[PDB]
């Protein structure tokens, strides 16, 4: 099977950017390439065919170069709309295979997080089970490291984290994490903790209740 | 106007299938290969194969072999993708994907949702997240414990809330709402989620308490 890399796997950009993405495949594959944007919540468009051609209703900003084995797609002056995702697919061999896709993000301001901390409900703790959660809300960059803590020491079984797209309004991210337990090994313990590293802040921003 | 209209969101049980169809308009249906993709995890594309439909003749990706079976009725204009003996591993989104059969230019359909589980339909345990000083409080809503997607979460009707995905704690859903208000409106005032599960017909209100 043809493999295709492709890259970056993200980046962060602004409008008026010229922006290239590249896709190296594992052999030549003749031109026989094409590009597609997925637009967020929606299906795949076709940019470029044969490694060079505009499909159609695609604007002249987008072009699409390379041969032999190395190609890629070139967005200049880069638009809202072309906040997206980008992949390219291999059509010189069966079975097809595409690129891992690349994800333009607006780039703007670091922001630090807003975080609490929130104890299990009575409710909850009636049915056995006690979640901790923790949301961490409204930061930029995206990338954000969280730890828990249980009596000053860490936990990560039981650990989930769900991350947001970028906000549409403020183009940040937030997640929340949940530490989920048994109420025995919840009752057992009385100071829980929240942990988050990112890049606003050289310390951790630690949140905390005691039962 | 080229249309590629597929059937709707699908839910099944392992061990069965499903048949996906590709409704196409606006061109000479034979005049293009019809291509079926898998989009899994986001980021992970995969071509399942094509099925020219001049002469019937289907041509597969080695993995999806006795997985999928490609066929069209030339008479209805139709293309057909049928999975089999489905896992979890099926759940995916899949697009028919016409292309030129010169150029490789292609238009793809609008996606067809699949979700293979063994659960049966299971509403929500709602959960309220108060916590354990500041001019806005942040409080929550954990909603656990339901089957299928998806639910709605609102806060006392009516900006200022963050929902985040769902995931898929063993065979089942969870996922938590955030909310920030003014302090001086909590816990001064009721304060509520209000979560809807469709599939089991449960509307649900849990008052934040402090
Ligand atoms: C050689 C002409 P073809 O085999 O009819 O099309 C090539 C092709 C097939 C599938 C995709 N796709 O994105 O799924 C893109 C391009």
């Amino acid at each position: 099977d043809i493999l295709m890399t492709q890259q970056p796997s993200s980046m962060s950009v602004s409008l008026g950017d010229t922006v290239t993405i590249t896709c190296h495949a594992s052999q030549g594959i003749r031109s026989n390439i094409g590009w597609l944007q997925q637009k967020p919540g929606k299906s795949f468009k076709g940019l470029i065919y044969l490694g060079t051609n505009l499909e159609d209703e695609v604007p002249s900003r987008f072009s699409g170069s390379g041969s032999g084995a190395d190609y890629s797609l070139t967005i200049s002056s880069l638009e809202s709309e072309d906040f997206a995702d980008y992949y390219c697919v291999q059509y010189a061999q069966f079975p097809r295979t595409f690129g891992g896709g690349t994800r333009l993000e607006i780039k703007r301001a670091d922001a630090a997080p807003t975080v609490s901390i929130f104890p299990p409900s009575s409710e909850q703790l009636t049915s056995g089970g006690a979640s901790v959660v923790c949301f961490l809300n409204n930061f930029y960059p995206k990338d954000i490291n969280v730890k828990w803590k249980i009596d000053g020491s860490e936990r990560q079984n039981g650990v989930l984290n769900s991350w947001t797209d970028q906000d549409s309004k403020d183009s940040t991210y937030s997640m929340s994490s949940t530490l989920t337990l048994t109420k025995d090994e919840y009752e057992r313990h009385n100071s829980y903790t929240c942990e988050a590293t990112h890049k606003t802040s050289t310390s951790p921003i630690v949140k905390s209740f005691n039962r | 106007e080229v249309q590629l209209q597929q059937s709707g969101p699908e839910l099944e049980k392992p061990g069965a299938s499903v048949k996906i169809s590709c409704k196409a308009s606006g061109y000479s249906f034979t005049d293009y290969n019809m291509n079926w993709v898998k989009q899994s995890n986001g980021k992970c594309l995969e071509w399942i194969g094509n099925i020219d439909p001049y002469y019937g003749s289907t041509k597969y990706n080695q993995k999806f072999e006795d997985k999928a079976t490609l066929t069209v009725d030339k008479s209805s204009s139709t293309a057909y993708m049928q999975l089999k003996s489905l896992t979890s591993e099926d759940s995916a989104i899949y697009y028919c994907v016409r292309s030129n059969k010169y150029t490789g230019s292609v238009y793809w359909g609008q996606g067809t949702t699949l979700t293979v589980s063994s659960a049966k339909t299971t509403p929500p345990s709602v959960y309220p997240l108060a916590p354990g000083t500041g001019s806005s409080v942040t409080l929550g809503c954990l909603v656990k414990g339901y089957f299928p997607e998806s639910v709605t979460v609102t806060w006392n009707s009516g900006s200022s809330v963050h929902t985040f995905p769902a995931l898929l704690q063993s065979g089942l859903y969870t996922m938590s709402s955030s909310v920030t208000v003014p302090s001086s409106t909590w816990p001064s005032q009721t304060v509520t989620c209000s979560v809807a599960h469709p599939a089991s017909s449960t509307t649900v209100d849990k008052k934040l308490e402090p």
